[PDB]
């Protein structure tokens, strides 16, 4: 019956893990915007003729 | 969440992460009515001993008005953060936020829009034990033989309402739901951005998704003209029409 | 019905239930016409007779 | 607790029977609007009222 309020009042519980990723984040819209092109280097130069 | 990625220059800023926690304790329910031996034996009518099939959906309808309860007190109980769950000044890092408007003016009832469809739902409820049930109606009884008799009927429960996250619900705006314009399309479209305009400890977007509107059996016929409307008072379209589904009940105000 | 559910503090608070009831007594009524004996045991032409 | 009360007949005199019809029974209000209150209640015209 009687006993320290810091062991069982304390340890008198369940840890559960529901709330993790409850939400979300924004989806990915950068593709339909943008193109993905691949660099090799420190910079890429672009040139297209008239 | 991880940290934001950053333009690298010189060391590093190490960073930390942010644990968070909530508890919330098992509460004692019960319902108890107290009759005598004489008053059910000379019952001849038998009007007087639905008491069983009475508190059988007394109990069954308690977690129906434990939710409702909370969810009208939401501007009262606190959530995670330390703040009230329905609060003009829910905190960022450095930034405050708020997910309930009043007027000073006319708040009157408050509609509620909720997106469920994330794994979690809003104000949950916690079941540690089903109903049970008990009787006296043998001679041994204490309370058989205590008075003329006390023939009571109770119920024991072990519930409590809970609740989750404070920014994916924006439950009230009191101000107004219908008119011809700026209340039937303002300040329900007002509730809409503004909750898909959250912001998440970090900088990130939360992407919230309204989907259910709650209001009592007064504000469904606005809710209903906001969402549910076809065409419009001028010929054209509604544009929340279909945008979320209302959903009315009477176990608030 | 039956009364809601109470926290549990110390001691059950036995509660009272209550019961209704509702009368009216039946009513009589009547309808009555009064005619000649001569004037429809005359009546040749059937004119009476849908009485 | 609440009580379940489902309204679904409307009972007039034939006098309001136009005003009842046109509450309920015409679905485009003034400029192709929609009637919210259209097909919810049954109205009951009877010459037995008033």
């Amino acid at each position: 019956a009687i006993i320290t309020p810091a062991l069982i009042s304390a340890l008198k519980t369940s840890f559960q893990k529901h709330f993790q990723d409850a939400l979300a984040t924004a989806p990915s819209t950068y593709l339909q915007v943008a193109t993905v092109i691949p660099s090799t280097t420190a910079s890429n130069t672009y040139g297209w003729l008239g | 969440q991880f940290p934001k990625l950053r333009e690298w220059i010189g060391q590093r800023v190490i960073k930390d992460m942010a644990a968070q926690g909530y508890q919330i304790t098992n509460k004692l329910f019960e319902s108890t009515v107290g009759v005598k031996r004489t008053d059910i034996e000379d019952d001849n009518l038998g009007v007087y001993g639905p008491l069983m099939q009475e508190m059988g959906r007394a109990a069954g309808a308690h977690p129906d008005e434990l939710v409702f309860a909370l969810l009208k007190a939401g501007n009262a109980n606190l959530c995670y953060d330390g703040q009230n769950f329905f609060d003009t000044d829910h905190p960022v890092y450095p930034n405050v936020d708020g997910t309930g408007t009043a007027t000073t003016v006319s708040n009157l009832f408050a509609p509620a829009a909720d997106p469920g469809a994330a794994w979690y739902l809003l104000d949950t409820s916690r079941s540690l034990k089903p109903l049970i049930y008990q009787e006296r109606m043998k001679p041994s009884f204490t309370s058989m033989t205590k008075e003329d008799d006390e023939q009571v009927f109770m119920a024991d429960e072990y519930r409590y309402g809970v609740r989750s996250r404070c920014n994916v619900g924006f439950g009230f705006w009191q101000l107004a739901a219908m008119s011809t314009e700026e209340l039937n399309q303002v300040n329900f479209e007002k509730v809409y951005d503004a909750m898909r305009n959250q912001k998440a400890d970090g900088g990130r977007p939360l992407d919230i998704r309204p989907n259910l509107l709650v209001v009592p059996t007064t504000l469904r016929s606005k809710a209903k003209e906001v969402v549910g409307v076809q065409r419009l008072a001028n010929g054209a379209d509604n544009p929340n029409f279909e945008l979320v589904q209302v959903l009315d009940t009477a176990w608030l105000n």
